[PDB]
């Protein structure tokens, strides 16, 4: 069948994609985009309303000299401007973010603890879905035991809820199912029988505060509001004096003993609290994203969906916002999401694996490293050499870096089933990249790219980590584009490779599993499309609140 | 010295600009105004501007480091650091980005060479930076078609020629004359118009390009075919694993 | 000395040890015995041999709930830990028969090890005892089974957890009593991020040597931040020396007389009564029915004040035989002693004040825990400058079992390390040996 | 021993000083003067007199541009700086004949301060001595004029800054070379919170000092990481040796015979061949036209590559006077190696990766500066484990004045006050006689 990208490039480009040459200069610069025709207009109307100049497409150089390309987002047919992929422009790609940094998981391990032993009073499915109505009226914002009480508008914070899930099955069933992420409908038999072995008796919370508020504030609130409403829902439903000795015990527990934040704190230099996106390791990440529970048949499609959910959070908001900002890093993130090239590169590694060694079946060892990760780095760099059409879309070299890498890199681990040899094969595949073009990506790039190699099998107190317990923060991993959200890529890849439910934990994946999120995490490239196409309706407006 | 592995032309090439033994080609001439007008750091007749004193009106301690090591006759002077930067087209242009920096800090001194995809610079003292950038543009470093001196706006390298052979550039700071077959530089490396333009010379034919290039690609030498020096690059990667380790 | 003042020092039963020491015979700067506290805290880690092999054979390692299937590696750490043991020693150690420890407990399941203290005299800080110990065991581990290069990565993260991706060395079977140099809360702050319920482990609760051991490291941070310099100096030492060093037997003559019937109000009075017989208070004025004391000396009331305080604490919740109202103790002592007074409060108002956020962060939603989960460096517990947390550790050491978050809950590794070490156990009796030791040098 | 090694010392002029010296005599853990330098600088703190008096003048406190109108004070500081630096002497020493100094320079503008050492060996970490000085300042100039109990907060803040409500002393008018322990990257990093242009200003622009001074803190360092424990022990002394203390004169003779026409690749020829003519490397294997070199010593390799690094930023960046360049020479001289030889570059990669980022953070929008702000702990400088940090040190030492951000510009209380201090200023001198004195010990 032709090549995933062909159809693609045949529509950003009137030449054949093999084609060597093309004709510049002669599109009317801006002019040529309906976007950049928008934005012209836009800021001729913001510059004169608010009396200060703003969008001027005649500051600096005259943007579409050649051609102003659409992208495919991969796995779609949705075909638009990379600026309708910016994050700012993007409100499905806002939304996951605060999918993620407004939830917390919050065990009732030792909560039930407190009450049975030091209330001395009982917890049965009953007490505990008494319990959830108390806590769902009361974690968007409004009261349950003071008198004189100002609250939160209901509609404003109609996205916050409480939900819980436990690897019993007959407790889970008692519980009121409103309340329930029912395993066994949400997973596949196997998946599922391994989550519920993880969780076994144990009984979790999925938080989720209002975006209104996430916005508002930090991540760092979610835990914090949380615990708050957790506790006068304890006071309430379970019959506490309305602060006694006790009261501070569900506050220690659901704020430090038994929360799990998405995000761990960040040091001073890029100082940051909990559940901020630098803080969410790259195994995280991947059982965030909801796509191994769908399209278990096809571990490209599980790998490259959490590369799509991290390449994004990573490169555009975290690396090109929070760690920089300005026009940013849209189309750094969108070379491994977009015109279904990285998808073209993983499925031949995939099919190469399958026919010289077996899914899983190759010895996890240097010698699977440099067969593997050369062999699928030459395929990549041969296909921006035989389509100069594809050259000039991935026309950035960091791009090419990070897809030709990625796709290396999750191959080799599809080979080994051990993300560890997949990081080896990621950071070969640059060496390879860079000798055979002499150039890589930019400036900065290769950083973690030259320590990479001796880092990978490092067992140093800064040096030394599995794959999935890394993340943005990870020394050498904390400044540069086109890496994280492809290691997130690579951390999924053995683990969907082998079947596995999860890749580092299974409250994460559970807690995910849940369609009242205002983001579907089983579907991000899917999502990322409908929010370019300015069809994702997000939570955390002002409407109501406004002139109409 | 070695500089490179590899059996290719490919790896000669890479190897030939690294020596400076290798005398490189030269292949045009370039008046010293016209070096200086495209750097665009100062105007023809202007002195050199001074960033610090010059080193005998300083007056340092003793230092054995300092004593052992000539200045560049800019470092002298007080000098400006100022820069030179070329985008090299991946259609086969003679040089490549880490092939100059590889080569600029074996053949150069007192430099500071950086390398990226679209863009690879050197830094040096300016009068020195006006001698370098002479051999920079005279020689087979250079192709006017194939390789641009740009120092903003530099995309390009990874592009489709136009119909001229001639690698895009926002800016059009090169422009080939359909009637003569010559580039002309028609702006300085920063994009402002010159008074005159430079002849630049003819662009080199295929059979040329493909003698002296120092990309690999599967049209040319494919670098999977050069086994010598995948080897040398895997091993590399290997001794660099174990030695992180253990 | 800088001071006049010296001290009668008595053993944990109340009888008499050494007469008339001068009081800078306890100062941090100058008593050995808390020198070689201080340096034994800052070099001694806790090894859980048996949570790292089962870290390793379930991979479920970087922090609660966190596994990674298929990385399992079954290694038999316990059942060698006398061969792993000795190689992590001989990385640990700077030479041969120095001052390294390293020594299995539980049948090999635990090993308290200590770090050379030449390791720390030149090192910045104290991160060297961590790092140091974590390497040398996961070296060793790696060498003791030839773990591969593929998967030695994997006996790092079961040793010390998710870092450095976490700040902290989250998921790790280590443990120190200190914590990292990030979480201090002020520069100077690092002995006093050492939770409560870690003291009162590593002292078995006896309830003199748990406040010994808490006042010491309270008071020597004072020092570490400058707080007990110049002119505030005699008033720190004066407060380890009557609250936490039983000076002049005042805290235990206290207990003895309120222990069997007693109240925080009735020992008010005793301690008034007995400032007064001392002279360290006098009657300044008479108002209608009341009497306004004043003293000449605000340190020595001070202290006096201070031990007061912790016989209250013992009294009140030794009573109830439950921790919870050392936060109401901390209060109401200086509330009341003020209005019986005309006189200031420990610290100023600033024992109360912190015994104000302490009550309330103990019985709320909003934060903090039962009384074991504080330390001199927790926001609501850091605001007294050593006269509070000492008297919570007493508290916590005299709780016969109303805690969820206890010592046997919290700190358990702690315990069966660091209380291993005589120093740390039993620190009343090795400060006090000490001062009378260097009494004719001061 | 525990390593056979042994090296050659010589001076910044490159003459013998001792022959056959054990490599151990020059590890941290065992040469006296990097104690003395370590511990020196955890206890040395630059206190500006002239400044707080200013700072006080114009209510010009609390950081950049702040203000409080009304809260003026005038007060003659500097006039009397004698009794104030005597007043603060006497609460920052614990004994009269002990290792405290108090100094007075530029007429009494500013003062030396060394805390005495025994202050440390009773803390956790550094901060008393930024502590212990500010407040025994604060009181000396409170008590030299009695400013009033309204006014004398003023003074705290002319002094400390806006701490505790800034994390950091922020708007002080005292300085350290080290910084506070909550901006360390990680555990163990605070030797490496030294800016490069500090270092560079403590040696008075000596580049043989300046190399030897940022390597012994980089290396130090590593060993409080634990990075230096074990395996890899003998790579960090070799690098320090080699690299940083000019061992066996390969980096002196380096630059001697490339620095009047030499490059970075002529620098990388003579070393290959220094290393094949010492044994270190040899001929493994020939391909067409190509050696491929091999070594039994990768630690002796990378020692050798590393002072070769070093020797080749000398030449290049002291050929321009022009301390940029250091990031591509960190970058190139290691990617030239290997293609040159085979063999891996310094620290299997990680100086040329920390170069790649540090080129791209000193050449570009988003962050970083001039090669002067960075040290061992900033993000961009950190991931080589102390084999790049003293090549920037070097490179600054020969810049002829092309840096904005300079040691002139960022670092001159620094200079003025750390470069009295002899250990500090010429460290290359003191580590290598103390290496000869304990020769015979190792
Ligand atoms: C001024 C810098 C130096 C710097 O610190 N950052 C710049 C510019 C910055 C700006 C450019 C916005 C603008 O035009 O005003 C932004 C968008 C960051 C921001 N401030 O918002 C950016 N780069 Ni840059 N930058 C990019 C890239 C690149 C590639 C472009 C090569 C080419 O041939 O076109 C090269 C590095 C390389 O050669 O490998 C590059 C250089 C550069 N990058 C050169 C300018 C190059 C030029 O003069 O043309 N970026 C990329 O390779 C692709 C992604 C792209 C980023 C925007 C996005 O992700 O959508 C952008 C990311
Ligand atoms: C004490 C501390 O809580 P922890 O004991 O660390 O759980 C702290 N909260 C607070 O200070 C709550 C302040 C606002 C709520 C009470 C206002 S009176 C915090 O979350 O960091
Ligand atoms: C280096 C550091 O900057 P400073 O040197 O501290 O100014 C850091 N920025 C970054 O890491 C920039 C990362 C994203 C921009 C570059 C992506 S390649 C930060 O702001 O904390
Ligand atoms: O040109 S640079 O590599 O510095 C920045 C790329 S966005
Ligand atoms: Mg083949
Ligand atoms: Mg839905
Ligand atoms: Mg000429
Ligand atoms: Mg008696
Ligand atoms: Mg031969
Ligand atoms: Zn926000």
């Amino acid at each position: 069948a032709d090549k995933l990208f062909i159809n693609a490039l045949k529509k950003k480009f009137e030449e054949s994609p093999e084609e060597k040459k093309t004709t510049f200069y002669t599109l009317g610069g801006w002019k040529q985009s309906e976007r950049k025709t928008e934005f012209v207009n836009a800021g001729k109307e913001v510059a004169a309303k608010r009396g200060i100049p703003q969008y001027n497409p005649d500051i600096g150089t005259p943007l579409g000299q050649r051609v102003l390309m659409p992208y495919q987002v991969s796995t779609t047919d949705t075909y638009v401007e990379g600026d309708d992929l910016h994050f700012v422009n993007n409100a499905a790609m806002q939304q996951m973010w605060d999918d993620i940094r407004r939830t917390v998981i919050v065990g009732l391990n030792h909560a039930h603890a407190v009450i049975e032993k030091r209330l001395g009073k009982e917890v049965t499915p009953e007490t505990i879905t008494h319990y959830l109505e108390t806590v769902n009226h009361a974690m968007p914002g409004a009261a349950v035991v003071q008198e004189h009480m100002v609250e939160t508008h209901p509609a404003l914070v109609a996205d916050s809820y409480v939900k819980v899930f436990t690897g019993n099955d007959e407790i889970a069933d008692e519980i009121d199912p409103a309340f329930v992420i029912d395993i066994n409908k949400q997973f596949p038999e196997d998946q599922a029988e391994t989550l519920k072995a993880e969780v076994g008796d144990g009984i979790w919370q999925v938080v989720r505060i209002p975006t209104i508020v996430s916005r508002t504030c930090d991540g760092a609130t979610t835990s914090r509001w949380s615990a708050m409403q957790i506790g006068m829902s304890m006071i309430s439903a379970y019959k506490q004096a309305a602060g006694e000795a006790a009261t501070g015990d569900f506050a220690y527990a659901a704020k430090h003993a038994e929360v799990i934040h998405m995000g761990t704190y960040l040091p001073v230099r890029r100082a940051r609290g909990e559940n901020e996106p630098g803080g969410v390791p790259f195994g995280y990440l991947a059982d965030i994203c909801q796509s191994s529970r769908v399209n278990y048949e096809d571990p490209v499609r599980v790998s490259l969906d959490v590369v799509a959910t991290g390449a994004m959070l990573y490169d555009q908001i975290w690396l090109g916002s929070y760690m920089s900002g300005g026009v940013g890093f849209t189309q750094y993130a969108t070379a491994a999401y977009t015109d279904n090239i990285l998808d073209d590169f993983t499925y031949f590694g995939k099919e190469y694996v399958e026919d010289k060694y077996g899914l899983c079946e190759a010895p996890n060892n240097m010698d699977t490293v440099l067969d593997v990760a050369t062999e699928v780095t030459f395929y990549g760099l041969e296909q921006y050499e035989e389509y100069p059409a594809l050259l000039e879309d991935q026309f950035g070299g960091s791009q090419r870096a990070a897809v030709v890498a990625a796709a290396a890199g999750c191959s080799t681990a599809f080979a080994t089933g051990n993300a560890q040899t997949g990081l080896s094969g990621w950071y070969l595949s640059m060496y390879l990249h860079k000798e055979q073009h002499s150039r890589l990506g930019f400036y900065g790039y290769d950083l973690q790219d030259q320590c990479g190699a001796s880092n990978v099998f490092s067992i140093r107190g800064d040096e030394g980590l599995p794959l999935e317990l890394r993340g943005p923060n990870y020394p050498n991993y904390a400044m540069n584009v086109g890496h994280q959200g492809e290691y997130a890529g690579i951390s999924q890849a053995p683990h969907a490779a082998r079947g596995d439910a999860f890749v580092f934990n299974p409250l994460v994946k559970i807690a995910f599993a849940d369609d009242n999120l205002v983001f579907d995490f089983t579907n991000v490239r899917g999502e990322f499309a409908k929010g370019a196409l300015r069809e994702f309706e997000p939570a955390g407006e002002r409407a109501l609140i406004t002139p109409a | 010295a070695q500089y490179y592995p590899g059996t290719t032309k490919v790896a000669q090439n890479r190897r030939n600009f690294c020596n400076p033994e290798y005398e490189l080609e030269k292949l045009r001439e370039i008046s010293d105004e016209d070096v200086v007008k495209i750097l665009g750091h100062r105007a023809p007749g202007e002195e050199y501007p001074s960033v610090h004193p010059p080193l005998e009106e300083m007056d340092e301690p003793e230092d054995a480091i300092r004593e052992m090591v000539e200045p560049i006759d800019g470092a002298k002077a007080g000098d400006r650091v100022r820069y030179i930067q070329f985008t090299d087209s991946m259609y086969f242009a003679p040089a490549q980005p880490y092939v100059r920096s590889r080569a600029y800090l074996c053949r150069y001194r007192g430099a500071d060479a950086g390398t990226l995809s679209g863009r690879q610079i050197i830094e040096t003292r300016e009068r020195d930076l006006e001698k370098i950038s002479k051999e920079l543009l005279e020689t087979e470093f250079f192709d006017p078609a194939r390789s641009g001196v740009r120092g903003k706006s530099v995309h390009g390298h990874s592009l489709r020629l136009d119909e001229d052979g001639m690698m895009f550039d926002m800016l059009r700071r090169q422009i080939y004359n359909k009637d003569t077959g010559r580039v002309e530089m028609v702006k300085n490396q920063i994009g402002d118009e010159l008074d005159e333009p430079v002849d630049l010379g003819e662009p080199l034919d295929e059979e040329t390009l493909m003698e002296k290039t120092t990309i690999y690609r599967v049209d040319g030498e494919a670098y999977r075919d050069d086994v010598e020096a995948v080897e040398i690059m895997q091993r590399i990667h290997v001794l660099r694993s174990q030695g992180g380790f253990n | 000395a800088k001071f006049e003042d010296k001290v009668d020092l008595y053993d944990d039963r109340g009888n008499l040890v050494e007469e008339q020491v001068p009081l800078e015979a306890l100062s941090p700067l100058r008593n050995p015995a808390i020198k070689s506290i201080v340096q034994g805290i800052k070099r001694t880690v806790a090894v859980n041999l048996e949570g790292i092999e089962n870290a390793l054979k379930t991979a479920k390692v970087g922090g609660p709930a966190c596994k990674i299937m298929g990385r399992e590696l079954d290694l038999d750490i316990v059942g060698n830990a006398e061969s792993i043991a000795a190689a992590a020693k001989e990385m640990i150690q700077v030479t041969e028969d120095d001052d390294t420890n390293v020594e299995l407990l539980g049948g090999g399941k635990r090993a308290l090890v200590q770090v050379p203290s030449a390791r720390f005299d030149v090192a910045a800080e104290y991160s060297a005892a961590p790092l140091v110990t974590a390497t040398a065991f996961v070296q060793a581990i790696i060498n003791e089974f030839d773990v591969s290069m593929y998967d030695a990565n994997m006996v790092k993260a079961a040793v010390l957890g998710r870092y450095p991706q976490s700040v902290e060395y989250m998921g790790a079977n280590i443990a120190t009593m200190l914590d990292i140099p990030q979480k201090l809360e002020g520069p100077g702050y690092a002995l006093r991020n050492i939770m409560v319920n870690h003291v009162v482990a590593a002292t078995l609760k006896n309830t003199l040597q748990a406040a010994a051991l808490s006042t010491i490291l309270e008071q020597t941070a004072m020092f570490e931040m400058g707080d007990a310099v110049g002119a505030f100096e005699r008033m720190h030492l004066l407060g380890l020396a009557y609250q936490g060093m039983n000076a002049d037997n005042l805290v235990f003559d206290l207990v003895k007389a309120n222990g069997k019937e007693g109240t925080v109000g009735s020992v008010i009075a005793d301690l008034v009564e007995r400032a007064l017989e001392d002279g360290v208070i006098k009657v300044e004025k008479e108002l209608t029915d009341y009497k306004v004391y004043g003293t000449d000396d605000l340190a020595m009331w001070n202290a006096y004040a201070a031990a007061g305080l912790m016989a209250a604490t013992m009294v009140n919740q030794g009573a109830a035989r439950a921790a919870q109202g050392v936060s109401s103790t901390l209060l109401y002592y200086n509330d009341l002693i003020e209005f019986e007074t005309g006189l200031p409060s420990v610290d100023f108002g600033k024992v109360e004040g912190t015994a104000v956020g302490f009550s309330f962060f103990s019985h709320s939603i909003y934060g903090g825990g039962g009384p074991g989960i504080f330390n001199g460096n927790h926001i609501v517990t850091r605001h007294s400058k050593g006269f509070a947390i000492p008297c919570v550790a007493a508290a916590m050491a005299l709780d016969a079992g109303t805690q969820m978050f206890s010592p046997e809950a919290t700190s358990g590794l702690i315990k069966e390390v660091f209380s291993q070490v005589d120093e740390f156990r039993e620190p009343l009796k090795y400060v006090v040996e000490a001062a009378a030791e260097i009494k004719n040098e001061i």
